[PDB]
RNA sequence: GGCGUAAAGCGCACGCAGGCGGUUUGUUAAGUCAGAUGUGAAAUCCCCGGGCUCAACCUGGGAACUGCAUCUGAUACUGGCAAGCUUGAGUCUCGUAGAGGGGGGUAGAAUUCCAGGUGUAGCGGUGAAAUGCGUAGAGAUCUGGAGGAAUACCGGUGGCGAAGGCGGCCCCCUGGACGAAGACUGACGCUCAGGUGCGAAAGCGUGGGGAGCAAACAGGAUUAGAUACCCUGGUAGUCCACGCCGUAAACGAUGUCGACUUGGAGGUUGUGCCCUUGAGGCGUGGCUUCCGGAGCUAACGCGUUAAGUCGACCGCCUGGGGA
């Protein structure tokens, strides 16, 4: 069944991106919306919207550069079968800092960089480069 | 060339739905009668943009290789090509004309030796078999290499009638960084083409239009 | 399967009305009825294994509904099984 | 790190424990995160110094002991609790296709047998033969009857089922699948060690049944031999009932469930629309066959029915022989 909708989100991005799709859409959720926010703010997607009230559909506008996908890799780290948590001084960095790790903290979802600078650790949701 | 101007020739006609290559979704208006109809809104600006870069290339003494070996259009590509002081390949493309040019170049030398000898050297004193036997060789070389005989080096651009039919030539170009301008019909793969011109690549009326246009802009680019 | 008259009748008996056709109580009554009818079928047709796998599905399925109900409203559950004369 | 062809998917399904679990709010603050405090013996290791002629060695100070515990906070994610939500999952209605299962009837073709008519010297079998059968009249032909077993044509990369497997026709009992429309329940879900059930053929036990076929066995041949291949016979068995067995190259050699990712030609089966005005025209579900794109792959190949891109849970592999 559909027991990890975040992996599903990652994957819908990854596959539509690989399929040079202009956009991708998925059932929404606050947690997805919090991740989409980080992606956009770090320039991995154009923009996003959620539409509807009772059955909210979230939509991500993908991004391309040299007839290439801006998103090179996008992988699930922590997951329902194996939760991954890190401390502030243990926070991974992707591509030596060129990519990012999405981290969920007591102060909401942010990048490894952000959480690092704010003295926090959290659940490592994914890597993106 | 004009949207109105193109439509008459039937540039808009394409192959059947069943034979399409999906990559060409953007450039298809839609389909009627189980035949794909290309978008002339997309064709002209892209075609004009092809002519501009050709015009630029021609204005720095660039050499243009016209390629179109369809039997139906073989002659039209020649006259089109000669009308602008350039070079052509109008019968079966020999694989490695560009990538193995050093070897194929030898055949060019052979060509010239043969027509030169048969005229200025004249012979006409033969053995009676050599008249036809040497003409045989000369006849063959002419179709194969008549159009590039004086090309001297590698071309600076290729203009191609039918990207699928001429996939070999477009692939050699790709390897040598030579830019490819091509009429790319709904059934073909536009990936090998730097400037994709999407329209019919069969009908002699349509073929002559692009080609007639191509040869004309070379002269403008030449005339400076 | 159950007849449309016999199905409609149980929905009346255990539902909030005629259209409360998917309530847990109703679903479990309908399964009950069909299980007990089929008790007759397999008495005579012991070798009908294929059909039995279908009966066994009605059973395992009724079991899951009864557990959900028990979890969500034990009072609704006790009534339902006593009323259907189940559990022994 | 692996399980199509190399070692590796349990033959198949149901399902307890367990693992995992859609979406909103509030709450909690165990997991997780932060800080503070205590503790984490010394030696050892490491860093910078000091002392023995150097080095080993000895030694000062540091750093490290990545750990544990208490307190105080943070509340995004996971867990608990409470109320929900409707898209997952069910229920309801009306229809459709099907060798899906079980029971009971019944049909026409053929073989063998029994009883006769006609007829007369062969039939049968093989590479060639012989064993065998026929003047107690075979074989051939026509007629009537008995019995068992299987259902030509239809029939088809057709259909149904979890797998094994299911085919004449009719009825009865019964399981599943799919479509259309809307109503209802409200995460009731996915997976499953152990457990339970199913499970070709052969084989086993009791009693039936016995046409054809045929292990064993006998006879005739072949052959250097021929415990075979071929021929003439032929018992178990193959069939029925009720029990047992629990295995197959039980195979797609590919576990189940869900989400996502270009196309072409067909087969099959629902359903909405169109002068039904033609055996059609435009859509929309389920299953299926052949190609093929990216991607994957050692290659072969797979390729929206994945062997692609991901997640949840299970089973299994760890060189050959021994086994
Ligand atoms: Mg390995
Ligand atoms: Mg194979
Ligand atoms: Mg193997
Ligand atoms: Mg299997
Ligand atoms: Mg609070
Ligand atoms: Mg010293
Ligand atoms: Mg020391
Ligand atoms: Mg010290
Ligand atoms: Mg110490
Ligand atoms: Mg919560
Ligand atoms: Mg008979
Ligand atoms: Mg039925
Ligand atoms: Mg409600
Ligand atoms: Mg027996
Ligand atoms: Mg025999
Ligand atoms: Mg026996
Ligand atoms: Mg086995
Ligand atoms: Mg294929
Ligand atoms: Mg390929
Ligand atoms: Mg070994
Ligand atoms: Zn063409």
């Amino acid at each position: 069944s559909m027991q990890d909708p975040i992996a599903d989100m990652l994957t819908r991005i990854r596959n539509g991106q690989a399929a040079n799709k202009a956009a991708v859409t998925m059932p929404s959720s606050k947690l997805k919306v919090a991740i989409a926010n980080v992606l956009k703010e770090e320039g991995f997607i154009e923009d996003f919207k959620v539409e509807g009230d009772t059955k909210p559909e979230l939509e991500l506008t993908l991004k391309y550069f040299q007839g290439k996908a801006v998103v090179e890799s996008i992988q699930r780290v922590s997951r329902p079968g194996l939760r991954i948590y890190k401390r502030k001084d243990e926070l991974p960095k992707v591509m030596a800092g060129l990519g990012i790790a999405v981290v969920s903290t007591s102060k909401g979802v942010m990048t490894d960089r952000a959480a690092r600078q704010a003295g926090l650790g959290g659940e490592i949701i994914c890597y993106v480069a | 060339v004009s949207m109105r101007d193109m439509l008459k020739a039937g540039v808009h006609f394409g192959h059947q739905t069943r034979y399409w290559n999906p990559k060409m979704k953007p450039f298809i208006f839609g389909a009627r009668n189980k035949v794909h109809i290309i978008n002339l809104e997309k064709t002209v600006p892209m075609f004009n943009e092809a002519l501009a870069e050709l015009n630029k290339i021609a204005s720095r003494k660039g050499k243009i290789l016209f390629v179109g070996t369809k039997r139906a259009a073989s002659e039209a590509v020649k006259d089109a090509a000669l009308s602008c002081d350039q070079f052509f390949v109008n019968h079966r493309w020999l694989g490695g004309m560009l990538t193995n040019w050093k070897t194929v170049r030898q055949s060019i030398k052979r060509l010239k030796d043969l027509e030169t000898q048969s005229q200025d050297g004249t012979f006409d004193k033969l053995t009676k078999k050599e008249a036809l036997m040497r003409t045989r060789e000369l006849e063959k070389l002419e179709n194969s290499l008549g159009g590039i005989k004086d090309m001297g080096g590698l071309p600076d651009a290729l203009f191609v009638i039918d990207a699928d039919h001429e996939h070999i030539a477009i692939k050699e170009a790709n390897n040598l960084g030579i830019p490819v301008f091509a009429i790319v019909d709904t059934n073909s793969d536009p990936d090998g083409v730097d400037f994709v011109i999407p329209g019919n690549d069969d009908a002699i009326r349509a073929v002559t239009l692009y080609l007639g246009a191509v040869a004309a802009t070379v002269r403008e680019g030449r005339s400076q | 399967s159950l007849s449309t008259e016999a199905t409609a009748k149980i929905v009346s008996e255990f539902g909030r009305d005629a259209n409360d056709t998917g309530s847990t109580e109703v679903q479990v009554a309908l399964l009950t009825a069909q299980i007990n009818h089929l008790q007759g079928h397999f008495a005579e047709h012991k070798k009908d294994h294929h059909s039995r796998r279908g009966l066994l599905r009605m059973v395992s399925q009724r079991r899951k509904l009864l557990d959900y109900l028990k979890r969500k409203d034990v009072a609704r559950y006790t009534q339902l099984i006593e009323r259907l004369g189940l559990r022994r």
